[PDB]
């Protein structure tokens, strides 16, 4: 089997940049080369077909250049819609095989995360069960290091992270953190801790409250 | 207008089969070779094989010959893939093209179909509202948790607000989902006009409105 | 008077370790080849039975004449009396007459295999193959029967001239007649088939380039029912499972030639196009497996074979005929070019056959 080697595997750019996402074939491939878009699970969007053949409707700021084993897909000029995954695919010979993609992310100015925390429904309570739910909202870049204490010190167990991708428009993203004991030990305490860890500050930023209210 | 429709997403047990759609329109579908690929979560894609419709002929990616196999049904101008003796390396997506040629100015692909191989039991989500804990924004937010498999359909005011809102992804624990999703409205518009976050788990059959309203 | 005499105990006991590691490695080789054969069941062809029956001939000599040559060689006299030396003799000759004759049954398989593959498959059997075996076996007896009919001097009848000639004649001369003749045979076809062969992906790459860029049906029809007729041919070209994958690879890209042709015969050129471009990524895919050893590795039984016995002979003939110049160390050293054979012979199917190799390095 043909392997294609994409690189590199991540890519961060700032708009305006120019930029070249390379696919290297273990063999030739002949021009048998297509680069496709993705921006999550949704089916890929062919951009450039047979290395240098542009496709009718994408956008001019995309170019495709190479044969042999050599591959470039090309922006001269980045805009913000062009975050996602680049993959080119080989049709050279039997089996097709894509690459692992380029992620390609856009920089923007730094944005702390909106942080805003929220206790157990009644609703929750009332089947036993305890949830204290955390957002950090619109923040850049991307990695960030969420942290619960109850009552002074660290819990580990029944924490639950997610993230957005990156945002289409402000070029941010998004986490949410639950944190799920059981009624008992949720009223066994008193204080609640959503501490958070992000490049736009040393000291962390911290969301808290307690149950008497 | 060229579709190719895939079917809907699929529980199934391990060590059973599923038979996948891929139902063609605009263009004669007899004419044009059908490719079928694979893509997991973190991964590039892989392609499993394909049918030329008019003659049912197929070629398979070794890799998963004795797992695929790929048919038509000419009258109904659709395509099938069933995949058998399932396991966990089989849950991912599965999108059915036509593929690139020289001659033809675009491709066309299904729009995915998503396999969950697994025998944990269908459960029907609890919904639980998140409100302020009692500021120019405030921020509200839609706890949807206890259900499997995926997917859920969540909105905002049956879809009226979609600005502001952010829908994070499903997370398993111990074959149960949580999911979450958080909206941001001006001081002025909350508690002033209500805030409903709608939850659909179609496997459930289950729709379930809950109006955020303060603690 | 006998030359052996004036070479002193210094040279002769390194002339007991070459005789003697000669002797052993010629041993410890046909019988690793005949218990490799034994000890393999996708190994019991009707083909592989005769290696085995070669290195069993081979094998005889290596323990009956081999290490009782040496004691003759070494002094230069025959301790051992009458009645032992008229069956040490009887071995030597027949069993190097076997080890001679059995490479003309094997050269026999191949040529019948390579020329008649279809029709002698049938006839290609263990127990067609157990009458060669046999027959070689029971022949080469028959040449070490005229002598025993006519002290310290161990030797054959060469008073009787006509057996002298008869003897190398029946199992020397028509045996290179016979290998040069089939060899010749075989190299022949074997060479045009690659010609044959090499024509039909010429065809079906030539007519590839025809279809990529044509204007109308009629001639992407042409193109591709000469491309179907090439492919069908290749198919034929080198039982059931291993050989299966093989012709499963053409009755794919036979049926990508077919579904374009439909095509084409519907009038929708722009569509057998499409259908043609996944032709090239099934070529592509099938030159790895088109880019012949079984018949380069029998130029070197044939030339190992050639160098082996030749001189044996030749120097058989002239000797009753014509001390002409010539040493009984020379008669004596081209007798062990000759017993060289039964052990060169293993160790070519060693680095030859692809078997035999997946053995040894275990
Ligand atoms: C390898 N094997 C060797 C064996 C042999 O020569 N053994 C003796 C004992 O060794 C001698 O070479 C000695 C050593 C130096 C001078 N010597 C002689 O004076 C006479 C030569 C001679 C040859 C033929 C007829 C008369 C005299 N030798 C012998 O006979 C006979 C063979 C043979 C004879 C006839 C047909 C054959 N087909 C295959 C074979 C063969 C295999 C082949």
């Amino acid at each position: 089997d043909i392997v294609l080697t994409q690189s590199p595997a991540t890519l961060s750019v700032t708009p305006g940049d120019r930029v070249s996402l390379s696919c290297r074939a273990s063999q030739s491939v002949s021009n048998y080369l297509h680069w496709y878009q993705q921006k999550s699970h949704e089916s890929p969007r062919l951009l450039i077909k047979y290395a240098s053949q542009s496709i009718s409707g994408i956008p001019s700021r995309f170019s495709g250049s190479g044969s042999g084993t050599d591959f470039t897909l090309s922006i001269n000029s980045v805009e913000t819609e062009d975050f996602g995954m680049y993959f080119c695919q080989q049709s050279n010979s039997w089996p097709l095989t894509f690459g692992a993609g380029t992620k390609l992310e856009l920089r923007r100015a730094d944005a702390a995360p909106t942080v805003s925390i929220f206790p157990p429904s009644s609703e929750q309570l009332t089947s036993g069960g305890a949830s204290v739910v955390c957002f950090l909202n619109n923040f850049y870049p991307k990695d960030i290091n969420v942290k619960w204490k109850i009552d002074g010190s660290e819990r580990q167990n029944g924490v639950l992270n997610s993230w957005t991708d990156q945002d289409s428009k402000d070029s941010t993203y998004s986490m949410s953190s639950t944190l799920t004991l059981t009624k008992d030990e949720y009223e066994r305490h008193n204080s609640y801790t959503c501490e958070a860890t992000h490049k736009t500050s040393t000291s962390p930023i911290v969301k808290s409250f307690n149950r008497n209210e | 207008q060229i579709q190719l429709q895939q079917s809907g997403p699929e529980l199934v047990k391990p060590g059973a089969s599923v038979k996948i759609s891929c139902k063609a329109s605009g263009y004669t579908f007899t004419d044009f070779y059908i490719n079928w690929m694979k893509q997991r979560p973190g991964q590039g894609l892989e392609w499993i094989g394909w049918i030329f419709p008019g003659s049912g002929n197929t070629h398979y990616n070794e890799k998963f010959k004795g797992k695929a196999t790929l048919i038509v049904d000419t009258s109904s101008s659709t395509a099938f893939m069933q995949l058998n003796s399932l396991t966990s390396e089989d849950s991912a997506v599965y999108f059915c093209t036509r593929p690139v040629s020289y001659y033809y100015d675009f491709d066309y692909w299904g729009q995915g179909t998503t396999l969950t191989v697994s025998s944990a039991k269908t459960t029907a989500p609890s919904v639980y509202p998140l409100a302020p804990v009692c500021g120019s924004s405030v921020t509200l937010g839609c706890l949807v948790k206890g259900y499997f498999p995926e997917p859920v359909t969540l909105t905002w005011n049956s879809g009226s607000l979609s600005s502001g809102v952010h829908t994070f992804p499903a997370v398993l624990q111990s074959d149960l989902y949580t999911l979450s999703s958080s909206v941001t409205v001006t001081s002025s518009t909350w508690p002033s006009q209500s805030i409903t976050c709608n939850v659909a788990h179609p496997a459930s059959s289950t729709k379930v409105d809950k109006k955020i309203e303060p603690r | 008077y006998i030359y052996q005499d004036s070479i002193s105990l210094p040279w002769k006991v390194l002339l007991v370790m070459l005789l003697a590691l000669i002797t052993l490695a010629t041993t410890l080789s046909n019988a690793f080849v005949i218990a490799t054969v034994y000890r393999t069941r996708k190994l019991h062809t009707p083909a592989n039975y005769l290696i085995a029956s070669l290195a069993v001939t081979d094998l005889l000599v290596s323990i009956l004449v081999m290490p009782i040559s040496t004691m003759y060689t070494v002094t230069g006299r025959w301790t051992l009396g009458q009645v032992v030396c008229d069956f040490w003799l009887s071995s030597d000759i027949t069993c190097c007459t076997a080890s001679i004759w059995h490479l003309c049954v094997i050269a026999l398989d191949r040529y019948w295999a390579i020329t008649d593959a279809v029709e002698y498959s049938a006839k290609r059997t263990p127990k067609r193959a157990a009458v060669m075996i046999a027959l070689v076996w029971v022949f080469s007896i028959s040449i070490s029967l005229p002598p025993f009919f006519w002290v310290s001097e161990c030797v054959v009848n060469t008073d009787h001239i006509l057996y002298t000639v008869y003897s190398t004649v029946g199992a020397f001369y028509f045996p290179t007649l016979l290998l040069i003749a089939l060899y010749g045979r075989i190299y022949v076809e074997a060479r045009s088939r690659i010609a044959d062969l090499e024509d039909n992906w010429e065809t079906l790459n030539d007519n590839l380039k025809v279809i990529e860029k044509a204007d109308n049906a009629a001639q992407v029809k042409d193109a591709l029912t000469k491309m179907r007729a090439a492919a069908l041919d290749a198919q034929k070209a080198t039982d059931s499972p291993e050989m299966k994958d093989f012709r499963h690879g053409f009755d794919i890209l036979v049926g990508q030639i077919d579904d374009a042709l439909k095509l084409a015969n519907e009038g929708k050129v722009k569509e057998a196009q499409a259908a043609a471009e996944q032709l090239k990524t099934t070529r592509n895919a099938y030159i790895q497996k088109y880019l012949r050893k079984a018949t380069k590795t029998l130029g070197i039984i044939l030339g190992a074979f050639i160098v082996c016995w030749l001189p044996f002979f030749i120097i058989s003939l002239v000797m009753p005929i014509c001390a002409c110049w010539f040493h009984l160390a020379i008669f004596d050293f081209f007798t062990w070019l000759g017993y060289l054979n039964s052990l060169i012979n293993p160790i070519i199917y060693t680095m030859s056959n692809e078997d035999f190799k997946q053995a040894f390095h275990k």
